[PDB]
């Protein structure tokens, strides 16, 4: 998964 | 111009229409026009500004990452040229947003809520510049993001509860800054954890609706901690 | 210009990069540039052209439908103005594509496969014009779509097997033309059914890979028949 | 569902 912002 | 001849209220109304139509470039141009009328922006209007440019730059960043990955594997000029084209367009959008913040949203923001919102944005768009930066100014770009984020954190800690959604989104993004821009993964983890725990301990003060707003962003902090540890 | 200074091959390469990056406006501009070099287009290149403008106009049409629905419920000038803005931009894209077909893709297409491809496109972009048309030329726009589709059907029936994916996609779109543009739902149903049945009876001639290509589009015909009956 | 093209 891609880190979230 | 090109939005100088349109009423401020009409620009806001059309920004909301553009959002419903998923026309985010239009949304951003309308909100740029509204800002340039020179009046301070309301909470709803600040959110419209942020959503519009978030989506415009989001598409550009996603395209840049695709092309950069292709370019890395390839290492003719076409891949570099087209990556540069997208990068340049991305940098132009970031410069436009930073120009709106500097002329004159930030200096006219005489509330903690508004000032924190705009300083967070300033950190975000310097961070997006840093994602593609490689030359003699990458370090200055990175420090400009850090400085904006840090001032926002200082104000938010003094003037906002730990569950405030803008404070939480600020901390989430500053933590990602630390992790992948500043190469400070322990700072990133520490900030995400402290922000999560201090918000958890403040949830008991909230209405059902504020509780939903805060826990939504707390889950993003937890997602990152799960990814990083 | 603005693509006149770039090599044809570089434009094709960048169109493929833009597709991978989901940068369809860029993809379309690159393929417009490639067409304007004046050489006929290959099968792969024809598909790149069609995919690029399909996605550009697809976004515009989806936005137009959102705004038109809002406008209908509302019945200030802002909703109409912004719907008109999107509509005008949509019509410009359709005019550009039709201009590439008329100057000079169609007249230089000396194969059934290429001529059918381009005549299908001509019917599609007149159909998109018809979706938003309301004035003295709606009937002429509709007939221009019908005429282009009909000539494509005549050629495809003579020169292509009933399972050819371009022939099937042509029939699918002509059927939708009949249903929702020409107000001829029985023509639409008849065409979808006859196209499906004649392709089914030809599947036994196909390789495993051609079989997948054909049945994919047959399923779209079946989906429409299920919706319409 | 929306018809398909
Ligand atoms: N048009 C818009 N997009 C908004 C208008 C207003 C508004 C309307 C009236 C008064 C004040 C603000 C918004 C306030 N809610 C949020 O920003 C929000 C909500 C959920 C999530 C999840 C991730 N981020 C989020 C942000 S968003
Ligand atoms: N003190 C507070 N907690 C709020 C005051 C107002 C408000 C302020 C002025 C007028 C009307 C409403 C709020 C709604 N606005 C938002 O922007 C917002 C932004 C981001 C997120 C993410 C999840 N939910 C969100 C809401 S939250
Ligand atoms: N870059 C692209 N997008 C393509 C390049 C080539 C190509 C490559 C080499 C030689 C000839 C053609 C394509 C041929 N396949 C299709 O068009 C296709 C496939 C599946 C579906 C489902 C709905 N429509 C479809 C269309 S698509
Ligand atoms: N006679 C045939 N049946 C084909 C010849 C070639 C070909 C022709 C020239 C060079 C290389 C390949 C084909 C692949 N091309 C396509 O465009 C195509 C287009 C649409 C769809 C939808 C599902 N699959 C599709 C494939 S299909
Ligand atoms: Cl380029
Ligand atoms: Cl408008
Ligand atoms: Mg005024
Ligand atoms: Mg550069
Ligand atoms: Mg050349
Ligand atoms: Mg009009």
């Amino acid at each position: 998964r891609r880190r979230q912002t | 111009g090109a939005m100088g001849s349109m009423e401020r209220a009409s620009l806001i109304q059309k920004a909301k229409l553009a959002e419903q139509a998923e026309r985010y470039e239009d949304m951003a141009a309308f909100m740029k026009g509204a800002v340039e009328k020179g009046e301070e922006l309301s909470c709803e209007e600040r959110n419209l500004l942020s959503v519009a440019y978030k989506n415009v730059v989001g598409g550009q960043r996603a395209a840049w990452r695709v092309l950069s990955s292709i370019e890395q594997k390839s290492n003719g000029p076409e891949v570099r040229e087209y990556r540069e084209k997208v990068e340049t367009e991305l940098q132009g959008v970031c410069d436009t947003v930073l120009g709106l913040l500097d002329s004159h949203l930030i200096k006219e923001a005489g509330d903690a809520e508004s000032r924190v919102f705009y300083l967070k944005m300033k950190g975000d768009y310097y961070r997006y510049l840093a994602e593609v930066a490689t030359g003699d100014d990458k370090k200055r770009i990175i420090d400009s993001a850090r400085s904006a984020y840090q001032e926002a954190m200082d104000i938010s800690k003094k003037e906002m509860p730990p569950t405030n959604p803008i404070r939480l989104g600020l901390a989430l993004n500053f933590s990602v800054f630390h992790y992948e821009i500043a190469n400070s993964p322990e700072e990133a983890i520490s900030l995400a954890k402290t922000t999560f725990d201090e918000a958890m301990a403040d949830l008991h003060t909230l209405s059902e609706d504020s509780y939903k707003d805060s826990t939504l962003i707390m889950q993003l902090l937890r997602d990152n901690l799960t990814l990083w540890t």
